[PDB]
C-alpha cells in the first residue's frame, strides 16, 4: 500500500502496455532469434576481432550501459575511446515507443526494483552488453 | 423515443420563438363579406366518395370509405380528424394531439344528426378528413367536405351540413367578423362555428369560447351564422349537379 | 480473395422441431423453426400458408431496419417455399443473431436455410448468402470483415438459387456502376459453388 | 542553445564550459535527443540530406521543461 | 397457437413417483442438473446451459449525462426478454403478466443487493458518466429460468471489461485497446438466485425443477442469497401455504447450494482466464463439439477468381445500347410541366358551365 501510495502519488505509471504498443517488438524468438542484416554489416565498420571491449559494473547490472577500450598501435602510442549502445533503429520517430518515452522522461529507481523505459525483454535482452553476442553501438575514437 | 419511426434530434426549437420581426398588423375590412369558395366533388378515384374543398388559405380533403363490416338495427359512423404537419406556424406531433380528437368528436356530434343510420344494421361507416393548409376558419370547413364526400359517395342522409365562422374583434367596440383568417383569428377574444341545415332550418353543431360575456352579441354571432350557411348552400347546390352530371356522363 | 472459416450446429435446443446455429468466422447467428401448425383465422389463408420472420438484435430493441430486413427474407423465403402442398397453417421461421463480425445477412439467410432444411419444410432448391465489398479503388473482397467494411466505399449482398445460381436477394449499400456490380455479381456465382458443397457434405454426413 | 546567451551555457561546478550526457540513451530521454542529433551529423557530413525533420525552438523549450520537471 | 395440453396420465405418474421420492431423469431431491459454460470473444457475453435451458448475456456500456440528483453515480438499466424459440407458447405481447414478476425479481436482486459498485463509474459530476445497461435473452425454456438467467447475468457482468479514460485539469480524452487497455469491475459480492418447488399441499419439495415437474406443482419459493451467509431476497408465490421451519430449511439449502455454485463459477472464470492469457484460441467458434456428426471444419479457400472479369467484359459489351427517342416537356405556365401523351386542350374552362 505504501509503495503504492508513492507511485500515484509522484506521478509514475505502473501499466503495462497495449497490444498495438506491445506488438511492435524485434522479435527474439528461438526459433528466429536477432542477426545482423549483412547490407548494414558492410556500411558499418566492426571491430569485435581487433579490440577488446569489457565492463565492470555495479551488482545486478542486468543492463549495462559504460563501456570503453584504450590499446597500443602500430607505434606505441595509446589509442582512447568510449562505446554507448546506439538505442535508435527500435524507436522511430513519431511512433508509439517514441511517444510514450516522451511522456515517462525520466527512469524512476526506488530501492527494491527498477522501472524499465521500455518493455521488459526489448532492452533487458536485446540491448544489454552481456554474453558475447552482437550489439549495435557507437564508438568514439 | 418512437421505434415505428426515424429518429431525429430529441429536442428542437423552432425558429418562430426566436423570429425578430414583430408581430405586424393585421388591418380592417367589412365584416359582411364572404370569401370566394370553389367546390369539387368525385376527386380521387380508389375511394368509394371523397371532396376537396379549397377557400382562400384553406385546403381540406375528405375521402368516404363505404360501408364495412362489424344500437344495432343501426350502423356505426366512425370518425378520424387529421391534418397536416406542413400546416401553421410550427410543427406537429405525428402521433396526434387532443386538439385533433376534439375536432374530430365536434365532426362526429355534427355529421350524424343528418344521415340515417336506421337503413344500415350491423354495418359501419368511417370518415377521414386531411387539412393541407390552415388559412382561416378550419371548422367550417371540415363539415362542409365531409357532408359534400358523403352526398357524392351514395349514402341516404336526410339534408347536407353547411358549416361558417365567426370572431371577436379585440377593440374597445368589439364587432364579429364573418370568414376570419389567422390574422384575424389569433388577434380574437372569441369564436363561434355553426353548422345549419338549410332547407330542414335546423341547427347541428355549435361550439365557442371566449371573452364575450353578454346574451345579446351571441344572438347575432349565432344569426349571421345562420347567414352564412345559406349563402354558402348554392355554390354546393351547383358543385353536386356537376358532379352528377359527370359521373352519371362517364357511363 | 479467400471466403473465412465456416461453422455450424444442429439440433441444439429440444423444443423446437428443427434448430440450426450457423457461425461463419466470429459472427454467428442462431435459428429455429416451428413445422406448419394452426394459424388465427384472421391471417389464414386458403391454398396457401403464411410465412412469419422475426429478427431480433443484441443491443438496443427492434425498429424499422430490422422489420425492413425482415421482409427481404420473408419475400426471398417466399419463393422457394412449396406453400400449395400445406394450405390453412402457418409456418414460421426466426433468425437470432448470437454475435455480429460483418456480413450478418448472408449469414442469417444461410442460418435460414439450414433450419428450415433441418425442420423438414418441402423445398423446392436450396439459397445461399454471399456479401461483397469492392475497397476505395475497385479490388473486390468477398465476405469481408467490419474492419474492411467501414473503409469501403460501397457493400453488397446477394442470395443466390442452387440450381442454376439465379439471383433471388439483393441489398447494396455504396455507390458504384454496373461493370463491377457485374463482376461481384460473377464473384457470388463462383463462391455458392463451395457454400452449397457445404450443405452436401454436411447433410451427407448426418446420414451416415 | 541560441535560445540564450554564451554566459549560460557554461558547466562552472566541474569547471567546463559544456557538458551532457551521452552514456543512456534508454533510461532518459535528453540522451535520445543526443543519439538522434548525433547520428543525424554523421550522416549529414557526406553532403547528402537528412529527410525527416528533427525538432524546433519551442519544442525543444517545452521538452526541457517537462524533463527538469519529471 | 398454444401449448400441447397436459394429460391425466402424466399427473398420476409425477404424483406417484414424487410419493416414492424418485424422479424421471434420475437425479435425487437436492441436486442441480449441471452447468456448462461458454464464452465468446468480446468482453461481457456468455452462454449458461443449466441442465437443457439456455440463456444468453451480454453487457454493454454507454456514455450519458446523469439526470438532475445523483451526480456522483451512475445509472444500470436491465430489460429482460423472452424469446418466442423458447417455447411454442411465448407471443410478443400475448405472455405479459410472467415478463413484470421476472423483470422485478432480477431487478430486485441485482439492484437493492448492492454488490455492483456504481460509486466509481463517473467521469465528470453534472457531466458525462457511464450508463451500463445489461441485457439478457432466454433461448431454450426447459423449467428454472431465473436461476439460469442470474447466473448468467453474474458472470457476464464478471466478465465485462470497460474503456477507459484520462482525466486531469479540466479536460477529457478517451482511449481504445490500443492506446488503453480496458478495465474490469469492481464486485463486492454475487447474488444467486435459488428456487423451491412444493408438491401436495407442501408435504414434499423438489429442488430445481424442469417444465414437466413445473405443470404438476402448486406454488414456488425462489431464495436469492449471495455468498458468505447473507440473503439477499425471497419471494413466495403460485399456490402455495407456508409453514415456518421450512422457510429455514429452504434457507439452509439454499446456502449450501450457493456454496457450491460459487465455487464452480469462479473455477470456471479462472479457467477461462488463463486460457485467455496462455494465448491460445477462444471463442464461440472453438466451442464446437468435434466427437459429434453436426459440426464441420473448412480452412479458407480462394474459390477462382480468375474469371470475372471477361464475364463482365462480354456481358456489359453484348446488350442493347439506349435508345434515342428523347421526350419534350410541355410548358403550361410557371410551376406546372407535363410529359407523356399529353392533354388536347391548353387547360379546362367552362366544361360544364
Amino acid at each position: 500500500g505504501e509503495i503504492a501510495t508513492i507511485l500515484v502519488e509522484n506521478s509514475i505509471s505502473v501499466i503495462p502496455f497495449s497490444e498495438a504498443q506491445m506488438c511492435e517488438m524485434p522479435v527474439n524468438t528461438p526459433e528466429s532469434p536477432w542477426k545482423v542484416s549483412p547490407e548494414e554489416e558492410q556500411k558499418r565498420k566492426d571491430l569485435r576481432k581487433s579490440h577488446l571491449v569489457f565492463s565492470i559494473d555495479p551488482k545486478g547490472c542486468e543492463d549495462v550501459n559504460d563501456t570503453l577500450s584504450v590499446r597500443t598501435l602500430n607505434n606505441g602510442n595509446l589509442e582512447l575511446g568510449v562505446h554507448i549502445a546506439d538505442v535508435t533503429h527500435f524507436v522511430a520517430p513519431n511512433s508509439y515507443i517514441d511517444i510514450e518515452a516522451r511522456t515517462r522522461a525520466t527512469t524512476y529507481y526506488l530501492a527494491d526494483r527498477r522501472y524499465d523505459m521500455l518493455p521488459s525483454v526489448l532492452s533487458a535482452d536485446l540491448c544489454s552488453l552481456l554474453g558475447g553476442v552482437d550489439r549495435y553501438a557507437v564508438s568514439i575514437m | 423515443g418512437d421505434h415505428r419511426r426515424i429518429r431525429g434530434p430529441e429536442e428542437s426549437q423552432p425558429p418562430q420563438l426566436y423570429a425578430a420581426d414583430e408581430e405586424e398588423a393585421p388591418g380592417t375590412r367589412d365584416p359582411t363579406r364572404l370569401r370566394p369558395v370553389y367546390a369539387r366533388a368525385g376527386l380521387l378515384s380508389q375511394a368509394k366518395g371523397s371532396a376537396y374543398l379549397e377557400a382562400g388559405g384553406t385546403k381540406v380533403l375528405c375521402a368516404v370509405s363505404g360501408p364495412r363490416q362489424a344500437a344495432a338495427l343501426r350502423g356505426r359512423l366512425l370518425c378520424d380528424f387529421r391534418r397536416a404537419p406542413f400546416a401553421g406556424r410550427r410543427r406537429r406531433a405525428p402521433p396526434g394531439g387532443c386538439e385533433e380528437r376534439e375536432l374530430a368528436l365536434a365532426l362526429q356530434e355534427a355529421l350524424e344528426p343528418a344521415v340515417r343510420l336506421g337503413r344500415y344494421p350491423r354495418a359501419q361507416l368511417e370518415v377521414s378528413a386531411l387539412l393541407l393548409e390552415d388559412g382561416g376558419s378550419a371548422l367550417a370547413a371540415a363539415l362542409t367536405a365531409a357532408a359534400l364526400a358523403l352526398a357524392d359517395a351514395g349514402v341516404e342522409m336526410y339534408d347536407l351540413v353547411v358549416g361558417c365562422g365567426l370572431s371577436l374583434a379585440p377593440g374597445p367596440a368589439p364587432t364579429w367578423l364573418l370568414d376570419p383568417t389567422r390574422l384575424e383569428e389569433e388577434r380574437a377574444a372569441a369564436g363561434l362555428t355553426v353548422a345549419l341545415m338549410p332547407v330542414l332550418n335546423q341547427v347541428a353543431g355549435l361550439l365557442g369560447s371566449g371573452e364575450g360575456g353578454l346574451t345579446e352579441s351571441w344572438a347575432e354571432a349565432v344569426r349571421l351564422g345562420l347567414e352564412g350557411c345559406q349563402r354558402l348552400y348554392p355554390v354546393l347546390q351547383q358543385s353536386l349537379v356537376r358532379a352528377a352530371r359527370r359521373r352519371g356522363a362517364a357511363a | 480473395c479467400s471466403l473465412r472459416h465456416f461453422a455450424c450446429e444442429q439440433n441444439l435446443l429440444s423444443r423446437p422441431d428443427g434448430s440450426a446455429s450457423f457461425l461463419q468466422g466470429d459472427t454467428s447467428v442462431l435459428a429455429g423453426v416451428y413445422g406448419p401448425a394452426e394459424v388465427k383465422v384472421s391471417k389464414e389463408i386458403f391454398n396457401k400458408a403464411t410465412l412469419e420472420v422475426i429478427l431480433r438484435p443484441k443491443i438496443g430493441l427492434p425498429g424499422v431496419a430490422e422489420k425492413s430486413r425482415e421482409r427481404l427474407i420473408r419475400n426471398t423465403c417466399e419463393a422457394v417455399v412449396l406453400g400449395t402442398l400445406h394450405p390453412r397453417t402457418s409456418i414460421t421461421v426466426v433468425l437470432q443473431v448470437v454475435s455480429d463480425a460483418g456480413s450478418l445477412l448472408a449469414c442469417c439467410l444461410n442460418a435460414a436455410c439450414m433450419a428450415l432444411v433441418d425442420a423438414g419444410v418441402p423445398m423446392r432448391a436450396l439459397f445461399c448468402g454471399v456479401a461483397c465489398a469492392l475497397d476505395s479503388d475497385g479490388t473486390l473482397v468477398l465476405d469481408p470483415t467490419s474492419k474492411q467494411e467501414k473503409e469501403a466505399r460501397a457493400v453488397l449482398t446477394f442470395a443466390l438459387d442452387s440450381v442454376e445460381r439465379k439471383l433471388l436477394m439483393s441489398s447494396t449499400k455504396g455507390l458504384y456502376s454496373d461493370t463491377e456490380l457485374q463482376q461481384c455479381l460473377a464473384a457470388a456465382q463462383a463462391a455458392s459453388q463451395h457454400v452449397f458443397r457445404f450443405y452436401r457434405e454436411s447433410l451427407q454426413r448426418r446420414y451416415s | 542553445t541560441g535560445s540564450c546567451a554564451e554566459e549560460e551555457f557554461h558547466h562552472y561546478g566541474l569547471a567546463l564550459d559544456k557538458y551532457t550526457h551521452f552514456t543512456s540513451p534508454i533510461r532518459r530521454y535528453s540522451d535520445i535527443v543526443v543519439h538522434r542529433l548525433l547520428m543525424a551529423a554523421i550522416s549529414k557530413d557526406k553532403k547528402m540530406e537528412i529527410k525527416g525533420n528533427l525538432f524546433s525552438n519551442k519544442d525543444l523549450e517545452e521538452l526541457c521543461r517537462h524533463i527538469n520537471n519529471r | 397457437m398454444k401449448e400441447t395440453p397436459l394429460s391425466n396420465c402424466e399427473r398420476r405418474f409425477l404424483l406417484r413417483a414424487i410419493e416414492e421420492k424418485k424422479r424421471l431423469d434420475g437425479r435425487q431431491t437436492y441436486d442441480y442438473r449441471n452447468i456448462r459454460i461458454s464464452f465468446g470473444t468480446d468482453y461481457g457475453c456468455c452462454i449458461v446451459e443449466l441442465g437443457k435451458t439456455r440463456v444468453l448475456g451480454q453487457v454493454s456500456c454507454e456514455l450519458v449525462s446523469p439526470k438532475l440528483n445523483r451526480a456522483t453515480e451512475g445509472i444500470l438499466f436491465f430489460n429482460l426478454e423472452l424469446s418466442q424459440m423458447a417455447a411454442p407458447a411465448f407471443e410478443p405481447g400475448r405472455q405479459s403478466d410472467l415478463l413484470v414478476k421476472l423483470n422485478r425479481l432480477m431487478e430486485r436482486c441485482l439492484r437493492n443487493s448492492k454488490c455492483i459498485d456504481t460509486e466509481s463509474l463517473c467521469v465528470v459530476a453534472g457531466e458525462k458518466v457511464w450508463q451500463i445497461r445489461v441485457d439478457l435473452h432466454l433461448l431454450n425454456h426447459d423449467g428454472n429460468i431465473i436461476d439460469a438467467a442470474s447466473i448468467a447475468a453474474i458472470v457476464a457482468l464478471c466478465h465485462f471489461r470497460r474503456p477507459d479514460v484520462s482525466v486531469q485539469g479540466d479536460e477529457v480524452t478517451l482511449y481504445t485497446p490500443e492506446e488503453r487497455d480496458p478495465v474490469p469491475l469492481s464486485i463486492h459480492h454475487m447474488p444467486i438466485c435459488v428456487s423451491f418447488a412444493f408438491f401436495q399441499q407442501g408435504t414434499y419439495l423438489l429442488v430445481d425443477p424442469n417444465e414437466r415437474e413445473e405443470r404438476v406443482m402448486d406454488g414456488l419459493l425462489v431464495i436469492a442469497m449471495n455468498k458468505h451467509r447473507e440473503i439477499c431476497t425471497i419471494q413466495s408465490s403460485g399456490g402455495i401455504m407456508l409453514l415456518k421451519d421450512q422457510v429455514l430449511r429452504c434457507s439452509k439449502i439454499a446456502g449450501v447450494k450457493v456454496a457450491e455454485i460459487t465455487e464452480l463459477i469462479l473455477k470456471a472464470l479462472e479457467n477461462d482466464q488463463k486460457v485467455r492469457k496462455e494465448g491460445g484460441k477462444f471463442g464461440f467458434a472453438e466451442s464446437i463439439a468435434n466427437q459429434r456428426i453436426t459440426a464441420f471444419k473448412m480452412e479458407k479457400a480462394p474459390i477462382d477468381t480468375s474469371d470475372v472479369e471477361e464475364k463482365a467484359e462480354e456481358i456489359i459489351a453484348e446488350a442493347e445500347p439506349p435508345s434515342e427517342v428523347v421526350s419534350t416537356p410541355v410548358l403550361w405556365t410557371p410551376g406546372t410541366a407535363q410529359i407523356g401523351e399529353g392533354v388536347e386542350n391548353s387547360w379546362g374552362d367552362l366544361e360544364d358551365s
